[PDB]
């Protein structure tokens, strides 16, 4: 999603805060964004059963 | 067809798996989690009935 | 948080609990210890040899020495003071402590005191576009500090030149040697020297009483990579036991995690170091002292459901632990 | 010193198509069980390779050049391919890589080194003591900077051997990315006559070298008064990686199973 | 003739999703009621 | 054209070169070992 890693330890076990949380920034925003496309989905599937 | 299957996703482990500071800087964006809870429960419940 | 009760109350934002079945908090089993495990190195690492060097070629043929199977300490080279400017692109200087690598670089050599800025990747200039570029993906850290004492001399170490004119602008981490002359005009040059025919190597003009802005300025370059590899340098961290079957926070070589280690069946290849998992999370590792494979599993968890009657009825509540057997819920969130 | 050998018999390149070989392990991460897609070099299934041969009369160790790494393939009876030379130049104005499999070392060089026409390995022929004997070793005559050096441990390996069908099967795949030379590698035991084995078989890492210099030819060396000799049946392969993405299939024990070349 | 897919009894892909916060919940209704 | 609750004035001397120092968040000798600045931090920093 831009950042340096995919994976959430290793973003915190490199970098101090100040700027480590900019890139957690943008692996919440990519995986709060994945989660919403997954609701919306299962929705209209449950209508549609 | 007539049910599918009851599946639960938990934000906060799928987000920002096992971290404080992933959770502290998830809490500024507000009640997005309980609004998923609250919709895959709807569904789940639907399933059922 | 005192009694599921009062938390079903808050999960709701409400005084008054209908009949019926809540979802409220997950639970956790919390990590009981920490463990740590790092190769058995010894020796430290030669930083004797970089920055107490007698001679740095010029920036145009910067050397290069690699740095292998030794124990860094980051501590001491940060905390001395001697070091002008000192910037770390990759990582934090503080974290250097408690990282392990797999091999380090160090590129040496000699720079006017105002060109450092070039240094940093992405940013264009003379040294950046014609004697050393860096990548812009670039990990690891860049010291400088001016060595006018040492170096300079009131006849001038005219040692020092750096190519002022090129084809074309390189690729990072290359190198020149060349002693052909420029055809900065239209016309060809042969021979040695013609009209516009430039040599194109320069030097400095490093005599001591000139003002700060044209100092000699010794750079030194590391650029190590993280984590793909088998590693050899390490901090100083000591390693302790091993505990299996446990809920502990471990640190494989800087590869943290919590979670519970267990011998394996997986028959790994000698050339492999990790195992990674299908949503890239690490699942095997490789003890780096004892070379045996440990499988790791995520500590137990499971949503917590309050069954309740009505609070206009009574005020007690049962709890369902979901897909847990029942024996893991006394041991603890 | 070099010695000028002409005596050969002259014959048209042949050409061998590359049927379900040159894929490696890209990392060096355990997978298993898993279909996982990555995009890196690779040599393209049902590709043209050039063979060269040496059989009898037939030598030939010519100037090939470096695009984007090397698929090398040697099939062979009596250890008779050893040596390998890198450069971009290769006369003494640029650094050489020099892999030497001789009958005693590993030697591995990065020397400013100096090379003429014909450079080759060369050893005398079982005179008389069950034997063959080293006698030959005319690749440079000058060395100037050497950066790098290697010397493995010794050994000794055999150098006899007579069958019309060749056994020994090596695989290679050499690269140089950001200043790293990269040696991948396996090998195999079969049963073969002529060509390339129709098959499928991944390839392990073997080397990292941190080299830091640019190739773009590079050259061969084949074991053999100045001239009036025998050639052992050998044959070799050349391919050319081209950047392709592929689709890996791991197994239980994260072995490469099959790939499918998009 | 129906092959299920993520069954989730309490114990490999199944488990792959379960470990990233990913749960099945058993419907209410077993497979012997229906049935009846 | 604003309005605080009280305002705090801190006086030092340092040397003219770890004035680049002070502010939040970068690190050296004079922020781990004499004087550190909240990451939150708000208000002025003047220097002469
Ligand atoms: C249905 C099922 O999985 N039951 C198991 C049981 O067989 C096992 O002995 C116990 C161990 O605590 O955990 C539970
Ligand atoms: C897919 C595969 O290769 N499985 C092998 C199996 O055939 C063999 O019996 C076992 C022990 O050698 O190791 C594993």
């Amino acid at each position: 999603f831009g950042a340096i890693s995919s994976v959430l330890n290793d973003i915190l076990s490199r970098l101090d805060p100040p700027e480590a949380e900019v890139q957690i920034d943008r692996l919440i925003t990519g995986r709060l964004q994945s989660l919403q496309t997954y609701v919306t989905q299962q929705l209209i599937r449950a209508a549609e059963i | 067809p007539v049910s599918m299957t009851k599946t639960s996703v938990d934000c906060t482990m799928y987000i920002c798996g096992d971290s404080t500071e992933c959770s502290n800087l998830l809490l500024q964006y507000g009640s997005f989690c309980t609004q998923l809870n609250r919709a895959l429960t709807g569904i789940a419940v639907e399933q059922d009935k | 948080a005192l009694d599921p009760l009062s938390e079903t109350k808050c999960t709701l934002k409400s005084f008054t609990v209908e009949k019926g079945i809540y979802q409220t908090s997950n639970f956790r089993v919390q990590p009981t210890e920490s463990i740590v495990r790092f190769p058995n190195i010894t020796n430290l690492c030669p930083f004797g040899e970089v920055f107490n060097a007698t001679r740095f070629a010029s920036v145009y043929a910067w050397n290069r020495k690699r740095i292998s199977n030794c124990v860094a300490d980051y501590s001491v080279l940060y905390n001395s003071a001697s070091f002008s400017t000192f910037k770390c692109y990759g990582v934090s200087p503080t974290k250097l402590n408690d990282l392990c690598f797999t091999n380090v670089y160090a590129d040496s050599f000699v720079i006017r005191g105002d060109e450092v800025r070039q240094i940093a990747p992405g940013q264009t200039g003379k040294i950046a576009d014609y004697n050393y570029k860096l990548p812009d993906d670039f990990t690891g850290c860049v010291i400088a500090w001016n060595s006018n004492n040492l170096d300079s001399k009131v006849g001038g170490n005219y040692n020092y030149l750096y190519r002022l004119f090129r084809k074309s602008n390189l690729k990072p981490f290359e190198r020149d040697i060349s002693t052909e002359i420029y055809q900065a005009g239209s016309t060809p040059c042969n021979g040695v020297e013609g009209f516009n025919c430039y040599f194109p190597l320069q030097s400095y003009g490093f005599q001591p009483t000139n003002g700060v802005g044209y100092q000699p300025y010794r750079v030194v370059v590391l650029s190590f990579e993280l984590l793909h590899a088998p590693a050899t340098v390490c901090g100083p961290k000591k390693s302790t036991n091993l505990v299996k079957n446990k809920c502990v926070n471990f640190n494989f070589n800087g590869l943290t995690g919590t979670g519970v280690l267990t011998e394996s069946n997986k028959k790994f290849l000698p050339f492999q170091q990790f195992g990674r998992d299908i949503a890239d999370t690490t699942d095997a590792v490789r003890d780096p002292q004892t070379l045996e494979i440990l499988d790791i599993t995520p500590c137990s968890f499971g949503g917590v459901s309050v069954i309740t009657p009505g609070t206009n009825t009574s005020n007690q509540v049962a709890v369902l632990y979901q897909d847990v057997n029942c024996t893991e819920v006394p041991v603890a969130t | 010193q070099c010695v000028n050998l002409t005596t050969r018999t002259q014959l048209p390149p042949a050409y061998t198509n590359s049927f379900t070989r040159g894929v490696y392990y890209p990392d060096k991460v355990f997978r298993s069980s898993v279909l996982h897609s990555t995009q890196d070099l690779f040599l393209p299934f049902f590709s043209n390779v050039t063979w060269f041969h040496a059989i009898h009369k037939r030598f030939d160790n010519p100037v090939l050049p470096f695009n984007d790494g090397v698929y090398f393939a040697s099939t062979e009876k009596s250890n008779i391919i050893r040596g390998w030379i890198f450069g971009t130049t290769l006369d003494s104005k640029t650094q050489s890589l020099l892999i030497v499999n001789n009958a005693t070392n590993v030697v591995i060089k990065v020397c400013e080194f100096q090379f003429c026409n014909d450079p080759f390995l060369g050893v005398y022929y079982h005179k008389n003591n069950k034997s063959w004997m080293e006698s030959e070793f005319r690749v440079y005559s000058s060395a100037n900077n050497c950066t790098f050096e290697y010397v493995s441990q010794p050994f000794l390996m055999d150098l006899e051997g007579k069958q019309g069908n060749f056994k020994n099967l090596r695989e290679f795949v050499f690269k140089n990315i950001d200043g790293y030379f990269k040696i991948y590698s396996k090998h195999t035991p079969i049963n073969l006559v002529r060509d390339l084995p129709q098959g499928f078989s991944a390839l392990e890492p073997l080397v990292d070298l941190p080299i830091g210099i640019n190739i773009t030819r590079f050259q061969t060396l084949l074991a053999l008064s100045s001239s009036g000799w025998t050639a052992g049946a050998a044959a070799y392969y050349v391919g050319y990686l081209q950047p392709r993405t592929f689709l890996l299939k791991y197994n239980e024990n994260g072995t490469i199973t099959d790939a499918v070349d998009c | 003739k129906v092959t299920l897919a993520d069954a989730g009894f309490i114990k490999d892909l199944i488990c792959a999703q379960k470990f990233n916060g990913l749960t099945v919940l058993p419907p209410l209704l077993t497979d012997e009621m229906i049935a009846q």
